[PDB]
């Protein structure tokens, strides 16, 4: 009854918990459990994540404190969270997402505790700049690989639409553990809630920058214009129709005039609106 | 000093290092008055 | 979409880069750089960099992790 | 509980290192030169008293 390409769902709050806890413990690996639901054979929905204390043993089954997690679950159930532990995660700063031998042993322990619980690996320093690096793993039973079978029953084009990162397979991807496709089940409510962090406030929308700094920026961009115009004359002089070799004048002048124009229009228009509005 | 994660500077510090110089400064010679030296009045006066 | 892609291209050359020395280039899109870490790497170069600025003793900033020279 | 957690926190690799200037705090600061030939600044010394140290 091997499971197919499948899918894993993490809530947005879960992902933010993941990244916060991962970045906090850097450069030491940190590990916590995932709370969620196994829904069906084709999806796994982790809904919320709680961290667990660091220990000198490092990320291992020795690190999971049964009393801590037990009391934590007992407390969350009273507050609205009855979901069971669907898996665990641990941070791997400094290198890509993959399971080490101790990680494999921990995942085997969780598998013994379960039937299809997953392991999640987050690199908290590579996941940065808007790029997020999270991968979900599950061990391939050696018996199945021993007797020449594929890891899963490929049914739909789902799955293979993703590609394995080369870094992982050196460490053992598609050999002892297979990567399950990651997906984010955010609703519109969380998305609009999250949008407030960069959302433009009205006074900030009507802010008029700084006239002196605006003029200084204009002068610098105009200097770039002059240099690029000299190079544009130089480039138009080479029109002798030689072999076909954007660089130097053309592209730079085009984007520079675009940015200078849009800045000038936005500033002048906003100034006019303020002149009309406030009095 | 820099964060080991983002490398962003978060504090300038007193200039440089090297506790070797610290030892070579905090060396304790003991109380030796010029009178405890004898027969070098011209040189002692010269040094000051 | 093109504006979003350029915003990301700006993002990739953000602050935390590592400095290196640009040895001779190889192709239009790749080059050889000597990192301040001591080792040298075969590195693809970002297109937005003006190639005429590139000289075999130029000081060039590499991606912190991927060593990509932008 | 605190003592047990601290003790289990005291792993036993320790990467011995030389101590450098104990710069005054300003909004318990030590600078370390590691045996692996790296220098580090500590916002807090740790589990040892400040004056027990000598650069
Ligand atoms: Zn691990």
């Amino acid at each position: 009854a091997v499971d197919t390409a499948e899918q894993v769902y993490i809530s947005s709050l879960a992902l933010l918990k993941m990244l916060k806890h991962g970045r906090a413990g850097v450069p030491m690996e940190v590990m916590g459990l995932m709370l969620g639901e196994f829904v069906d054979d084709y999806t796994v929905r982790v809904i919320d994540v709680f961290a667990m204390p660091q220990s000198g043993t490092g990320v291992s089954v020795e690190a999971v404190d049964p009393v801590f997690q037990a009391k934590m679950l007992d407390m969350l159930k009273q507050t609205g969270r009855p979901e069971m532990v669907v898996g665990w995660y641990h941070s791997h700063p400094g290198f890509g997402c993959w399971l080490s031998g101790v990680d494999i042993n921990t995942q085997q322990s969780f598998e013994a505790l379960s039937e299809r619980a997953v392991a999640v690996v987050v690199d908290p320093i590579q996941s940065v700049k808007g790029k997020v690096v999270i991968d979900a793993f599950r061990l391939i039973n050696a018996n199945m690989m021993v007797l020449g079978h594929e890891p899963r029953q490929t049914t739909s084009n789902l799955g293979h639409l993703n590609k394995p990162s080369i870094q992982a397979l050196i460490h053992g991807l598609n050999r002892h553990y297979y990567s399950i496709t990651i997906n984010y089940r955010k609703n519109e409510l969380e998305q609009k809630m999250l949008l407030n962090l960069h959302k433009k406030s009205w006074m900030e929308g009507l802010t008029l920058q700084d006239y002196s700094e605006h003029c200084k920026h204009n002068e610098s961009v105009v200097k770039e214009m002059l240099e690029l115009a000299k190079n544009y004359n130089k480039a138009v002089e080479e029109e002798d129709k030689m072999t076909p070799e954007k660089q130097d004048p053309k592209r730079h002048l085009e984007e520079h005039v675009d940015v200078l124009m849009t800045s000038n229009i936005v500033q002048c228009l906003a100034a006019m609106l303020d002149t009309v509005v406030f009095k | 000093a820099l964060d080991m994660t983002t490398l962003t500077i978060m504090r300038y510090l007193p200039r440089e290092v090297d506790p070797l110089v610290y030892n070579m400064s905090h060396e304790d010679p003991g109380n030796v008055s010029y009178s405890e030296i004898g027969g070098l009045s011209e040189q002692i006066r010269e040094l000051r | 979409e093109f504006l979003h892609a350029q915003e990301e291209v700006k993002r990739i050359q953000s602050i935390p880069l590592v400095i290196g020395q640009f040895l001779e280039a190889v192709d239009q899109n790749t080059a050889i750089v000597g990192s301040t870490t001591g080792s040298n790497y075969y590195v693809r170069i970002l297109s937005t960099i003006d190639r005429e600025l590139l000289k075999p003793n130029a000081s060039v900033a590499l991606h912190k992790h991927s060593n990509a020279l932008v | 509980e605190n003592s047990e957690k601290i003790k289990v926190n005291k792993t036993l690799p320790y990467l011995v290192s030389n101590v450098i200037e104990l710069l005054d705090v300003d909004p318990k600061c030590a600078v370390i030169k590691t045996s692996t030939r790296q220098t580090y600044f500590l916002p807090v010394i740790g589990l040892v008293d400040a004056e027990k140290l000598k650069p």
